[PDB]
């Protein structure tokens, strides 16, 4: 019998903060213990302030997006307005439902700034189980992140607090997150592409990171 | 697009059967007499057309021919489904069909096409003849799809006269070879004109066989 | 009345809506197919569309292939000759599906002739406005031409005219015999025949210059004819 | 996970955790289960994450279509046997939810209890999950009908924190709501489990404790 | 016309079958509906050829709790209560309560005005008076034309010669009223028409518990009193 | 109303009377005669009704390599038919695996009609078919049908009926086939024939397979004669 | 295909400074048997387009009869050379295939690359296209190749090796290939990729067949032999 | 007694029912559409029937280089720019490309053309002006009876003689003329056809690096100062 | 035939199911920036009818209000799709519907007798469906032919050319919420009061809800006449 699914790897991270989100995700694809190619763009583009992020099956994520890419555009085309984050949450939760009996393999994360310029993360799993969350991740390397932005984002064993947070601090504790990600995961590395919306539009930086 | 031609007059006729009644008045007689040891149906009638091709009688089953007036075309679908129908009955339950079954079934099919839509009625009488357990049958079905049981019967052109001439020749007694000689003697009213059909299983009479009658 | 229905036929035997179909089409712009020895030479006038001048220049092309290798015009409705042209397209690449090779331009013909000719039976389809000459030319087999008829028909020629015109345009042609001319003497007494001006006019040929395959004339082989 | 939902004088109380682990891995303890399917009727989320937020949502939407060619709030019952029914519609394809629906209509208080197998059980004392267990031995050791409203508030707390300390799946924060005839109102928007167990068992903080 | 439209507008703006199932329902036997504080009473013409036609039905026990009575085609009110019978259960089946009133009325105008609008179907030639009780416990009575348009009532008639019948109950009903009181003046209402007799009415009362048919002893005695009174 | 079919006061459907008064107006003619060991359709090579291709026209078809016919009527429903029969006996042959009778391939084509003459909502074909073929037996048949619906076998017959009656070793036998196929044409026609405008078609015991004899062999009886 | 019987090898492709330059062995292996030896595994979908497969060959040859046809229903709708499909649509065409066919586990059981010239600005070979019958110097962005696989997974890269191609033959290219490479680097890279895999590769062959795909159009080279 | 059903051919050969739904064009408002080497622009009436009405929407857009104005009636238009509009989305979700406008035009008038033909349906009783910029700047008309044609410019509706006379006269002027002429010239004739009010007249643009787009308020009074 | 054309390009089913919408009880609706208002007159034809049963105003959706004319069991029908459908989209999308997404929604389906890409005829009913969406308040007028048309204000029904007249004259776009509603109760009483005479609905940009009136408001209006 053929098996319809694989996992090509990687991983994605989201954060927010009061004003902005930033979501950074590796460009490596993998088939196992192999890679296909060294460039391989995870997050895609829906409107001028809402992105998504996924990480599991390459074809699924890729129809996914374009699917969603579809449906925003004709709903843009009849409606006569672009879709709030919640509007394209709901969306892509009655999307991922509709295969319920034969899951899109892909974990996904939606970030964007939403009507009153807050920050709006909503992380996704396969079957459209979804909420809002400060910060998540998904893919390979996504149980190492998670301790570490719980630890950061909100500290709950520690006594005395800091939360002096802003945007160029928390670029470098993404830039950091995602490093610590490549030392300890097969599956993650090479270039990473790291999205930031905080009030105009979109800013795309990229960082190489350990090639092997 | 499915509507009804054949609708009720405002005399409460359907016209359309009355038409096809008219055409098969029309078209050349037939006739069926039936005797206490058998059952007889006869035909009435270029020099280049062959008098294999178009013999109007016609065997169904084994113990079941048919006789027609009208239409070829119409007589032939009529047939072919009759043979299905005889068919039918054989696979499922295994002995012959009966008589009064087919021409239950053949009259259900006739009288659908007189009311389904965007068709119209058969253009024929048909009269089947046929022997079971319960004796020997002969049976008239008219373009309305109501079925006759006779002792005997003409149909087609000036059917009143023959009808009159067999009434006052028939007998219930008479043997195959009285009812042979009464269907030529109604036909009159050639040797390859007639051709005869009797039911032993159903046989069609050669030319020979109605030159010696 | 017995001409508002296709399915029926008159006390004369006569079916009124093709008669009606052909005068269509003999209204129609004119079409031209003609069989030369080293090609086939097609053409189209599109002078219906004269008082139109807001139109773009040599745009309305009339002139249609099929696998590249069968020029396929019309003469009649647009719309009715863009399904016959697409139904010709499709029972190619049907062809060649289940065959693996090209299908002959007589079966093509067949095929597409029964295909027009369904749609006059029933009361409940609208009958084919168009004629559609179909050729094709080959080394060995010279020009095969055929002039498919909206009654169904299909007839070959050597070559053929529909459209407005067709009598003055026949007689024209008949003067000359071309299996022992070229295309490139022939476009002259064309354009000689279409005078008895040069963006109301389409053409194209299938002969060894193209490798016999469909072109269509650059306007510097359009200028010195 | 825990749900624990239960009528009482004043009228219903309905307890839950926040977790929405994946086997092992918590993936997030900040859920919202109790989904407001109308203004009256409270659902609650137990099992498949996906099939119980979709479903109920689905229920919402017919309940509002119904109200508006109506003109007239549903009952619990009629929403419970809508739900049961859509839920039998899909036996044999692996759904997994169990709800407690509450609310007030005409005909009272009403709880019930449906089950992706096409269940449907009229009770007072509800609770599903993984902790649905010792939250029930809670409940059922110290429920009493005559209780007042913060009498019956610390009970399902009492209970959420029990099963969420036997349990592993269950934890996070817990919310308490409470229905009442004019609506429901939101008495514990959140709250840590750990301030529980150490306001609950162990005050002292001076070692760990012995299980 | 297996999907065609038989009804259509017409010059004026009328769709005509409509008027004309209006006219069929007008040929109808006369049926009278009246409400209380919590009972109504149906009361029914009957015409049958007296010493060979059966006396056993215009009106109908829809389901535990709803009542109807037709005027028009026969046939076509016997379909319609039909398929309002396997409403009532189909609701009851998917909500786990009583079809209330005001829903069924609903539906079966909601089956009329689809029969007036799809293709290959002929209108309704009936209009119905459905009596019942709502989820909040309240009776009321709702009158559904063939044109697919309802409405509630206080009192109503249909069928011929319903005008006179209407303006007869708009100057005699006085809101609540005893069931001794309620059926009499469904008596003489519905006799405003039909011939002065005991035979030529079935009248029935709907409370909670169920319909119950008055025998013909007690209307034999109310149509001597109405006729001692004129 | 004689539009549909359907039936007229008189008992008559009147669609068929014009259908076969459509076949007659093509003024196309055809002759079948049976032998011996043998059968041959002799037809009229003109279209019905300067550059046509006049080796294109025919009237004569390859249902199957035994079976052959002769449709004349409107052309289109004469393509559609000569496709209907070799579906019919592309059929019988696949369900069966042996080749169709002419006698049954002319019952099912009948029976196809028959469905047309029957449904109002379908127009009749303008087509009469003379369809030749050995049997299984080593015999020659003649079936011939018309837009009735209704065949027969023939000992010969035309698509006139006295000039055949009067009329009326293998070799010898095809010879004389084709000799009386031919003056029967010339006879009925009234007027000298060409080789060039008539088509010859034989089915014998020698060669089973359908086929036209060439315009030399036509021209070789017609000097003969 | 409910799995492979007769089976094609690795394929190998890249970029150099006049187009595309893809290699295949011409071998077919009937299981562990090499049953034919002159296959045919590079397809010309088009003038400035090829494709290649290393699978079951019936699937190939249902994919490439498919893109045929698709080219030829694109001709039929052409007027001018703009119109024409460049390699970027039939990779997406071919992924969607792939991806649908992925959806109902019913897979064509092979590894697909499709390789071209993207811009019609470099020639005008698309003005009169013949079906029957010095180099230009093409940017790297305006040449093609794209990976289509199995589950429908599929990119682009200036080098694409399918196959067994993807061990052997995609370290040479990592380590030694080059931007603007000439026509002879890139056959001596190419040979000895295929060199390796010949020796390393049991279903590998040594009957070589180049195709270039440059500015005058798809090239085929005569078929050759692997020295040593 | 020729003009009872969509089916029967007239004894002249014409089909009035087609006819009438051409003739049903002739009822909308003005508009007028016309390009140069480079830009399209394209100009319409929105119809309002009373000072209480908001003016009728005229144009719509169909993708980022695609556009469309309607004359006939407006539930017909409605079904054709979604028709539209969902081509040219899966065009761009099924391939990586924009849909070209020969054969969306082609899909469309395909469209109008099987209304035509069974006896059920009816034609389309709207006409089309489809505006874009595919390599170069095109506008192309949509007529009832399936036919379609380019043009260098374009007008049609109410009172449209005289833009069209306009355009007859100054059609040689415009392909040399800059966009802000064009956009003049496009007003004059709108103007022609006629109190230029700034609700009653709609107004986009198309072409090289300008995706569909109204021009605003403030933009279009400046405009129509510039009209004297 | 229902869907032949007439030579003057317009479709006779069309144009007879317009005479239809002129027959009805008169309605008005107003759209100022503090809500929408709606206002309809009632047709109490006896005293045994019972009032509430009958109802001109009603909900399309929460925020979404309609007053309805013509062919009363179409224009149920309608009402009823078009909350299906509303209910769908803010399930599917999780927010509320623009009004003129409705209405293109309603328009949609009033030509699906056509059968262009299932009803037989052309619906014979006009509405004036009014609501609050993030665009602020509007009101729009659709009727048989399937066209759309944004209103300041409007009117329905057998008085539409009087109660035009009195909007046209006696509207303007800067007044207040308590100016419209005695605009409206002022056109009413012109084209015909008490309370049960006219039945009106207000959504307001603040709530942004349905709200009937009843009692002790109707009257509040009543008693501000001029
Ligand atoms: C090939 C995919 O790579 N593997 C992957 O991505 N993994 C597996 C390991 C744990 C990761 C995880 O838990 N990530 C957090 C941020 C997430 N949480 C959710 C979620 C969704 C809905 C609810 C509700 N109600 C709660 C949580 C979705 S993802 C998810």
């Amino acid at each position: 019998r053929w098996y319809p699914y694989i996992d090509n790897g990687g991983t994605v991270i989201g954060l927010t903060g009061k004003d902005y989100v930033i979501l950074a995700a590796d460009t490596r694809l993998s088939l196992s213990y192999s890679i296909y190619t060294r460039f391989c763009p995870k997050i895609s583009k829906l409107t001028d302030k809402c992105i998504i992020g996924s990480s599991g099956m390459q074809s699924d994520i890729k129809t996914l997006h374009s699917l969603l890419q579809k449906k925003i555009q004709l709903f843009v085309l009849e409606h006569s307005h672009y879709p709030d984050i919640h509007v394209i949450a709901r969306l892509l939760c009655v999307i991922l439902y509709s295969r319920r009996f034969f899951p899109y393999y892909a974990f996904n994360i939606l970030a964007g700034v939403d009507e009153n310029n807050k920050g709006v993360l909503y992380n996704y799993d396969s079957v459209g189980s979804y909420c809002e969350a400060t910060h998540s991740c998904v893919g390979s390397g996504s149980q190492l992140i998670l301790p570490i932005l719980d630890n950061r984002v909100e500290q709950k064993n520690q006594l005395i607090k800091n939360t002096n947070f802003n945007l160029g601090d928390d670029i470098n504790f993404v830039k950091d997150a995602i490093t610590s990600a490549t030392e300890r995961d097969i599956y993650t590395g090479d270039k990473t592409l790291i999205y930031v919306i905080d009030k105009m539009g979109i800013n795309v930086n990229t960082l190489d990171l350990k090639q092997d | 697009y499915s509507f009804s031609l054949t609708t009720f007059s405002p005399t409460g006729k359907l016209v359309q059967i009355e038409y096809a009644l008219n055409r098969v008045s029309s078209s050349s007689p037939a006739l069926g007499i039936r005797a206490k040891n058998g059952v007889i149906i006869a035909t009435e009638k270029n020099e280049l057309i062959e008098e294999n091709s178009i013999f109007k009688i016609q065997q169904i089953s084994e113990h079941i021919g048919i006789v027609y007036a009208g239409m070829p075309g119409d007589f032939r679908v009529l047939l072919k489904r009759a043979r299905k129908e005889a068919i039918r009955y054989s696979l499922q339950y295994g002995s012959e069909i009966l008589v009064k079954e087919l021409v239950k079934i053949i009259a259900s099919i006739v009288q659908e096409f007189t009311q389904t839509g965007g068709v119209r009625p058969f253009g024929l009488s048909l009269l089947i003849c046929g022997v079971d357990v319960y004796g020997y049958h002969l049976y008239q079905i008219d373009p309305s799809g109501c079925y006759f049981n006779w002792m005997a019967t003409c149909v087609g052109k000036d059917y009143q006269n023959n009808m009159s001439f067999l009434e006052k020749r028939y007998n219930k007694d008479i043997e195959i070879e009285d009812a042979i000689h009464t269907a030529i003697l109604t036909l009159k009213e050639n040797e390859k004109n007639i051709e005869i059909g009797v039911a032993k299983p159903f046989k069609i009479l050669t030319q020979n066989e109605i030159k010696d009658y | 009345g017995y001409d508002l229905s296709v399915s029926t036929f008159s006390p004369d035997g006569r079916l009124y809506q093709v008669e009606y179909i052909y005068k269509s089409i003999n209204n129609n712009n004119t079409a031209l197919c003609l069989e030369c020895k080293d090609g086939i030479i097609c053409c189209c006038i599109n002078s219906n569309m004269d008082k139109n001048k807001m139109i773009k220049k040599n745009s309305y092309n009339r002139i249609y292939h099929v696998n590249n290798n069968i020029i396929i015009t019309y003469s009649g409705f647009d719309g009715d000759a863009r399904n016959i042209i697409d139904r010709a397209r499709s029972e190619a690449n049907t062809y060649y599906y289940n065959f693996h090779t090209n299908i002959p331009l007589h079966i093509l013909v067949n095929r597409i002739s029964l295909y027009i000719h369904a749609y006059t039976l029933y009361w409940h389809m609208r009958p084919f406005a168009a004629s559609i000459i179909i050729s094709s030319f080959n080394e060995k087999d010279k020009g095969d031409i055929y002039c498919i008829e909206p009654n169904g028909a299909c007839y070959k020629y050597s070559g053929i005219v529909i459209g407005k015109n067709k009598e003055m345009f026949k007689t024209e042609i008949e003067k000359k015999d071309y299996k022992d001319i070229n295309v490139r003497d022939a476009i002259e007494d064309i354009y000689k025949f279409i005078l008895t001006l040069q963006n109301l006019v389409n053409f194209s040929w299938i002969c060894k210059e193209s490798s016999y395959e469909f072109q269509n004339i650059h306007e510097e082989i359009l200028t010195p004819a | 996970t825990t749900t624990l939902a239960f009528k009482f004088k004043d009228g219903i109380i309905v307890a839950v955790d926040s977790r929405a682990s994946m086997g092992s891995f918590i993936s997030s303890q900040n859920v919202e289960k109790i989904i407001e399917i109308n203004k009256n009727i409270l659902g609650t989320m137990a099992g498949g994450a996906a099939d119980c937020l979709y479903w109920e949502k689905y229920l919402g939407k017919i309940i509002k279509i119904y109200e508006l060619r109506n003109n007239e709030k549903i009952s619990v019952r009629a929403a419970s046997t809508i739900l049961s029914n859509i839920l039998y519609q899909y036996k044999g394809y692996g759904l997994c939810c169990g709800i407690i629906l509450s609310g007030y209509d005409h005909t009272g208080f009403n709880m019930f209890y449906v089950d992706d197998s096409g269940k449907k059980v009229e009770g007072n004392l509800f609770s599903c999950g993984s902790g649905s267990t010792y939250a029930y031995s809670i409940l059922d050791s110290a429920y009493d009908y005559n209780l007042n409203l913060d009498q019956a508030v610390e009970l399902a707390r009492n209970a959420i924190y029990h099963a969420t300390f036997r349990d592993g799946g269950s934890g996070g924060k817990v919310r308490v709501f409470h229905i009442h005839k004019n609506g429901y109102d939101k008495i514990i928007e959140g709250e840590d489990v750990f301030d529980l167990h150490y306001h609950y068992t162990n005050p002292e903080q001076k070692d760990q404790y012995v299980m | 016309s297996y999907d065609r439209a038989i009804t259509v507008f017409s010059p004026d703006g009328h769709l005509l079958q409509v008027e004309h199932a209006l006219e069929a329902v007008k040929k109808g036997g006369c049926a009278v509906a009246i409400k209380s504080s919590n009972f109504a009473v149906l009361a029914v013409e009957k015409k049958n050829i007296p010493k060979l036609q059966n006396p056993k039905e215009k009106l109908i026990k829809l389901d535990e709790h709803n009542c109807l009575a037709f005027a028009g085609l026969n046939a076509d009110a016997r379909v319609l209560v039909n398929k309002t019978r396997l409403e009532c259960q189909r609701y009851y089946l998917n909500m786990d309560e009583p079809a209330p009133v005001d829903y069924i009325a609903k539906y079966v105008a909601k089956v009329q005005q689809k029969f007036t609008h799809r293709g290959g179907v002929r209108p309704f030639g009936i209009a119905t008076l459905i009596a019942g009780f709502k989820n909040n416990k309240e009776i009321c009575i709702y009158q559904t034309e063939p044109s697919g348009i309802y409405a509630a009532w206080k009192a109503q008639a249909i069928g011929k010669n319903a005008k006179i019948v209407q303006e007869f109950l708009e100057k005699n009903y006085q809101e609540n009223m005893e069931q001794k009181d309620c059926i009499f003046l469904a008596l003489k209402a519905i006799f405003e028409v039909v011939e002065l007799s005991s035979k030529n009415v079935e009248v029935a009362l709907l409370t909670e518990k169920d319909l119950t048919f008055i025998e013909e002893q007690e209307i034999n005695s109310m149509v001597e009193l109405i006729d001692q009174e004129r | 109303d004689r539009h549909l079919t359907i039936f007229s006061p008189d008992g008559n459907l009147y669609q068929i009377e014009y259908a076969i008064k459509a076949v007659k107006n093509t003024n196309i003619t055809s002759v079948g005669v049976k032998g011996e060991n043998c059968a041959v359709i002799i037809s009229q090579k003109k279209m019905a009704t300067k550059l046509l291709d006049y080796n294109n026209i025919t009237n004569i078809y390859n249902i199957t390599d035994e079976i052959g016919c002769s449709m004349v009527g409107m052309p289109g429903d004469c393509l559609s038919m000569v496709y209907k029969a070799r579906s019919e006996a592309s059929e019988f042959l696949y369900s069966n695996g042996y080749n169709v009778n002419a006698e049954t391939l002319c019952r099912n084509i009948c029976d196809k009609i028959q469905v047309y003459t029957q449904h109002a909502y379908m127009r009749l074909h303008a087509c009469s078919g003379m369809i030749i073929g050995i049997d299984e037996n080593n015999k020659p048949e003649l079936f011939k049908f018309d837009p009735s619906g209704f065949c027969a076998g023939y000992r010969a017959c035309v698509i006139s009926i006295s000039v055949l009656e009067r009329l009326l070793t293998i070799d010898e036998d095809i010879r004389n086939t084709t000799i009386l196929a031919i003056e029967a044409l010339q006879t009925i026609l009234a007027f000298d024939l060409k080789a060039s405008e008539i088509e010859v078609a034989i089915v014998s015991t020698k060669n089973r397979n359908f086929t036209q004899i060439s315009e030399k062999e036509i021209d070789n009886y017609l000097t003969y004669i | 295909t409910l799995g492979p019987v007769v089976t094609g090898t690795s394929v190998i492709a890249i970029k150099y400074k006049h187009g595309i330059m893809i290699a295949a062995d011409r071998k077919a292996s009937y299981g562990s048997y090499a049953k034919f030896q002159n296959v045919e595994r590079i397809f010309k979908i088009n003038n400035k387009t090829v494709m290649g497969f290393s699978g079951e060959l019936a699937d190939a040859q249902y994919l490439h009869e498919l893109l045929t046809r698709k080219n030829i229903n694109n001709l039929s709708e052409k007027k001018r050379k703009e119109d024409m499909y460049t390699p970027q649509h039939y990779h997406s065409y071919v992924s969607r295939v792939f991806y649908v066919r992925k959806n109902r586990i019913d897979p064509l059981f092979n590894n697909i690359i499709i390789a071209g010239i993207n811009s019609q600005k470099y020639d005008n070979n698309d003005d009169n296209v013949l079906l029957y019958t010095e180099y230009k110097e093409i940017h790297k962005d305006d040449l093609y190749i794209g990976f289509v696989d199995m589950h429908g997974t599929n990119f682009c890269d200036d080098y694409i090796t399918t196959g067994y191609a993807r061990y052997f033959a995609l370290t040479l290219l990592r380590d030694h290939y080059k931007d603007n490479m000439t026509e002879e680097e890139a056959r001596i890279l190419i040979n000895e990729c295929l060199r390796i895999l010949y020796f390393r590769d049991a279903t590998s062959s040594n009957f070589i067949q180049i195709v270039k795909v440059t500015s005058k159009g798809v090239e085929y080279e005569e078929p050759y032999i692997l020295p040593c | 007694l020729y003009d009872t059903d969509n089916i029967i051919y007239s004894p002249e050969g014409r089909l009035y029912q087609v006819e009438y739904a051409s003739e049903a064009i002739k009822q909308g408002t003005c508009a007028v559409a016309i390009k140069s080497k480079d830009y399209v622009v394209v100009s319409g009436l929105k119809k309002c029937i009373s000072k209480l009405s908001f003016p009728q929407e005229k144009i719509f857009k169909i993708d980022d280089y695609i556009g469309i104005s309607m004359s006939g009636i407006t539930s017909d238009a409605k079904v054709l720019t979604k028709f539209m509009q969902n081509e040219c989305l899966s065009h761009k979700f099924l391939y990586n490309e924009n849909i070209n406008i020969e054969s969306l035009v082609r899909s469309v008038a395909d469209k109008y053309q099987k209304n035509t033909q069974k006896s059920s349906k009816r034609a389309f009783g709207v006409g089309l002006m489809i505006a874009a910029y595919h390599n170069e700047p095109c506008i192309f008309e949509t007529r009832p009876n399936g036919s379609y044609f380019e043009y260098d410019a374009l007008s049609f509706g109410a009172r449209s003689h005289a833009s069209k006379t306009y355009l007859e006269k100054n059609l040689h002027l415009f392909e040399e003329c800059s966009l802000e002429e064009l956009i003049l010239h496009c007003l004059k004739a709108l103007k022609c056809s006629l109190e230029l009010t700034i609700s009653n007249t709609a107004l986009a643009v198309v072409g090289k690096n300008h995706p569909w787009q109204e021009i605003s308020s403030l933009q279009l009074e400046e405009y129509l100062s510039k009209v004297k | 035939g229902v869907n032949t054309f007439s030579p003057e390009g317009r479709l006779f089913q069309v144009e007879y199911a317009l005479g239809a919408i002129k027959l009805g009880s008169t309605a008005v609706g107003i759209c100022v920036n503090d809500g929408v208002i709606l206002a309809s007159e009632r047709r109490i034809s006896s005293t045994l009818i019972e009032k509430d049963s009958v109802e001109k105003l009603l909900s399309i959706d929460d925020h979404i209000g309609c007053a309805m004319s013509g062919l009363m069991a179409d224009a149920r029908t309608l009402i009823d799709y078009a909350r299906v459908e509303c209910n769908h989209y803010k399930f599917i999308y999780n927010e509320n519907i623009n009004i003129k997404s409705c209405v293109e929604l309603i328009s949609e389906l009033a030509l699906d007798f056509s059968n262009l890409s299932i009803m037989s005829r052309p619906f014979g009913v006009a509405l004036l469906i009014g609501g609050v969406d993030k665009n602020g308040p509007c009101l729009w007028y659709t009727e048989p032919s399937g066209t759309n048309t944004r209103f300041s204000a409007a009117s329905i029904g057998s008085a539409q050319e009087g109660a035009e007249l009195l909007l046209q004259e006696n509207y303007k776009k800067d007044m207040t919420f308590e100016q419209a509603e005695i605009l409206a109760l002022t056109v009413l009483r012109q084209v015909m009061l008490s309370t049960s005479n006219v039945e009106i609905c207000a959504i307001k940009k603040s709530d942004q809800t349905f709200y009937k009136y009843n009692t002790d408001d109707i009257s509040r209006i009543i008693d501000v006449l001029p």
